């Protein structure tokens, strides 16, 4: 079985360096040209940059947007191959996956993608407010969770024992360079004055770790 | 750079259906186009290459067509699994490129969402900002329109959405949109209101508030 196996992303700032590396089983990797391609929201698939074959001089290939700032490099006795950034910007962020291209056509196997995150928010855990549910069949409540860097949160409620009907939103970034969502369920009408409904919230970057109990106002 | 346009972006599927996507190149490309599967939070997989050749493994339902600039990608009958982004890619000449992708979603009967407004809390407040969140509950299809109104004022550029994965279950989208003022805006006004357009709404459904009501 073929397997490429990325890792080395993270959180840098603009300006800042890092390097990504991946190691390949299951083919004759110095035979064969790797690749180094980017996914994100935005700009799509963009390919980085390709390093060939040792019998070629290992030719290197970049992308316009990358050219002078990255460096691909193999090492064909580790099956490795490298992607050095450097002078990175806010653009570059995204999964980037190594790849092998055949010989000049597809790209015929991936990772899994690695994360690279450009940024100069600092890391920061999240406020955590109420939706409370109207006072105004089925009811509506939830929790906001507010101005934390840099993802993921987790947002569970009544320590998982409510699931059903849950909506947690992905998270959106605010001009602020933090992230936002909010974690909504709906209940039975009913149920609000029999049941509790706490929403614990956790970011572990910031080791923050929040239980928010949601109750009418009143 | 070669060109590649997807369309449409997003193809509504029902099970058991035939379908197919379209991709066109920017410039003549030959047969040198390979299609790709991306299922959520997983990695592209070469489904065809050149255009038209099944890879070994991929199941025979998938058949490309095209040359020169039209391309099209089909599913005859579409399977649970064939739930992915696709993407074009073309190897005619450097740097190779990718398409936009089209999206396959669950086809479903229309369904209205449930609407429910929420004041910002009086621990926001206290903390000198004011979120204002308009939920948009358990919907199909996706297209919906939210619009903000503070004391009959349209909004503009102070709000953002957010849109759920289709459900596994019932196949429906939820949808949060959440404006956002300084406490001190905030206080300037009085009735808060919240407009759906949806096309499962006979009319367009308001929930609104009164600014510390209750």
């Amino acid at each position: 079985e073929v397997k490429l196996e990325e890792s080395g992303g993270g959180l840098v700032q603009p300006g800042g360096s890092m390097k990504l590396s991946c190691v390949a089983s299951g083919f004759i990797f110095s035979n064969h040209w790797m690749n180094w391609v980017r996914q994100s929201p935005e700009k799509g698939l963009e390919w980085v940059a390709e390093i060939r074959s040792k019998s070629i001089n290992s030719a290197t290939h970049y992308a316009e947007s990358v050219k002078g700032r990255f460096t691909i490099s193999r090492d064909d006795s580790k099956s490795a191959v490298y992607l050095q950034m450097t002078d990175l910007r806010t653009e570059d962020t995204g999964v980037y996956y190594c790849s092998r291209n055949y010989y000049g056509s597809t790209y015929d196997y991936w990772g899994q993608g690695t994360t690279l995150t450009v940024s100069s928010a600092s890391t920061k855990g999240p406020s955590v407010f109420p939706l409370a549910p109207s006072s105004k069949g089925t009811a509506a409540l939830g929790c906001l969770v507010k101005d934390y860097f840099p993802e993921p949160v987790t947002v569970s409620w009544n320590s998982g024992a409510l699931t059903s009907g849950v909506h947690t939103f992905p998270a959106v970034l605010q001009s602020s360079g933090l992230y936002s969502l909010s974690s909504v369920v709906t209940v039975p009408s009913s149920s609000l004055g029999t049941q509790t409904y706490i929403c614990n919230v956790n970011h572990k970057p910031s080791n923050t770790k929040v239980d928010k109990k949601v109750e009418p106002k009143s | 750079d070669i060109l590649l346009t997807q369309s449409p972006a997003i193809l509504s599927v029902s099970p058991g259906e035939r379908v197919s996507f379209s991709c066109r190149a920017s410039q003549f490309v030959g047969s040198s186009i390979h299609w790709y599967q991306q299922r959520t939070n997983g990695s592209p997989r070469l489904l065809i290459k050149y255009a038209s050749e099944s890879m070994s493994g991929i199941p025979s339902r998938f058949s490309g067509s095209g040359s020169g600039t039209d391309f099209t990608l089909s599913i005859n009958t579409v399977e649970s699994e064939d739930i992915a982004d696709y993407y074009c890619q073309q190897s005619h000449s450097w740097p190779f490129t990718f398409g936009s992708g089209t999206n396959l979603e669950v086809k479903r009967t229309v369904a209205a969402p449930s609407v429910f407004i929420f004041p910002p809390s009086d621990e926001q407040l206290k903390s000198g900002t004011a979120s204002v969140v308009c939920l948009l509950n358990n919907f199909y299809p996706r297209e919906a329109k939210v619009q903000w109104k503070v004391d009959n004022a349209l909004q503009s550029g102070n709000s953002q959405e957010s849109v759920t994965e289709q459900d596994s279950k019932d196949s429906t989208y939820s949808l949060s949109s959440t404006l956002t003022l300084s406490k001190a805006d905030y206080e300037k006004h009085k009735v808060y209101a919240c407009e759906v357009t949806h096309q499962g709404l006979s009319s367009p459904v308001t929930k609104s508030f009164n600014r510390g009501e209750c």
